[PDB]
């Protein structure tokens, strides 16, 4: 189903630091709903800047402690059928 | 209603499963969409001299030369095969 693909990069250098996927959310798109990201043309199609007010809404789904002071974070909304 | 949106475009490979292009690493995405807020998933390889970006309408990686942004053509993430040649009109210089 739906997985958030989280990716992050060092602020000074821009070097890649880490990638992590959320667990699958199946066909429940309401996480996107709560970030104000419309389904339209945004599922399977691009990364979005993870802004301050998004951190508390995403932190639950990740092991990585998201530190917007240190790194640039991006999420993308990936969808494949079934367990992937 | 959702999951039809899922099927709207081609889902991107995971970084680990991009075969026959060298070791790859995500790079900060910079190429914007028109009908979205998404910037295109980007990877670099060959120590950052090659850039691949996901084309989710076509289901293919578009490749480019970091030094000047030149298009190298498109590639198939499962095998690394070149699927289309370089198009001299095209480049990403403005989104490096
Ligand atoms: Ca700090
Ligand atoms: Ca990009
Ligand atoms: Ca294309
Ligand atoms: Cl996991």
């Amino acid at each position: 189903g739906l997985k958030l693909d989280l990716t992050w990069f060092d602020k000074s250098t821009e070097d890649f630091k880490g990638e992590e996927y959320s667990k699958d959310f199946g066909d429940d798109g309401s996480v996107m709903e709560s970030l104000g990201v419309p389904f339209k043309d945004n599922v399977n199609n691009g990364c979005f800047d993870v802004i301050a007010e998004w951190v508390p809404l995403l932190q639950p789904y990740f092991n990585h402690q998201i530190d917007i002071s240190d790194n640039e974070y991006f999420v993308s909304f990936d969808y494949r059928d079934g367990d992937w | 209603g959702f999951k039809d949106y899922g099927h709207d475009y081609h889902p991107a490979p995971k970084t680990e499963n991009i075969k026959g292009l060298g070791d790859l690493k995500p790079g900060i995405p910079k190429t914007p969409k028109q009908n979205g807020g998404g910037k295109r998933k980007r990877w670099t390889g060959d120590k950052g001299r090659k850039i691949a970006e996901w084309d989710s309408q076509h289901g293919e990686l578009e490749g480019y030369r970091a030094s000047d942004g030149q298009h190298l053509g498109s590639f198939d993430p499962k095998t690394g095969n070149q699927l289309k040649g370089p198009d001299p009109k095209r480049n990403i210089k403005k989104y490096l």
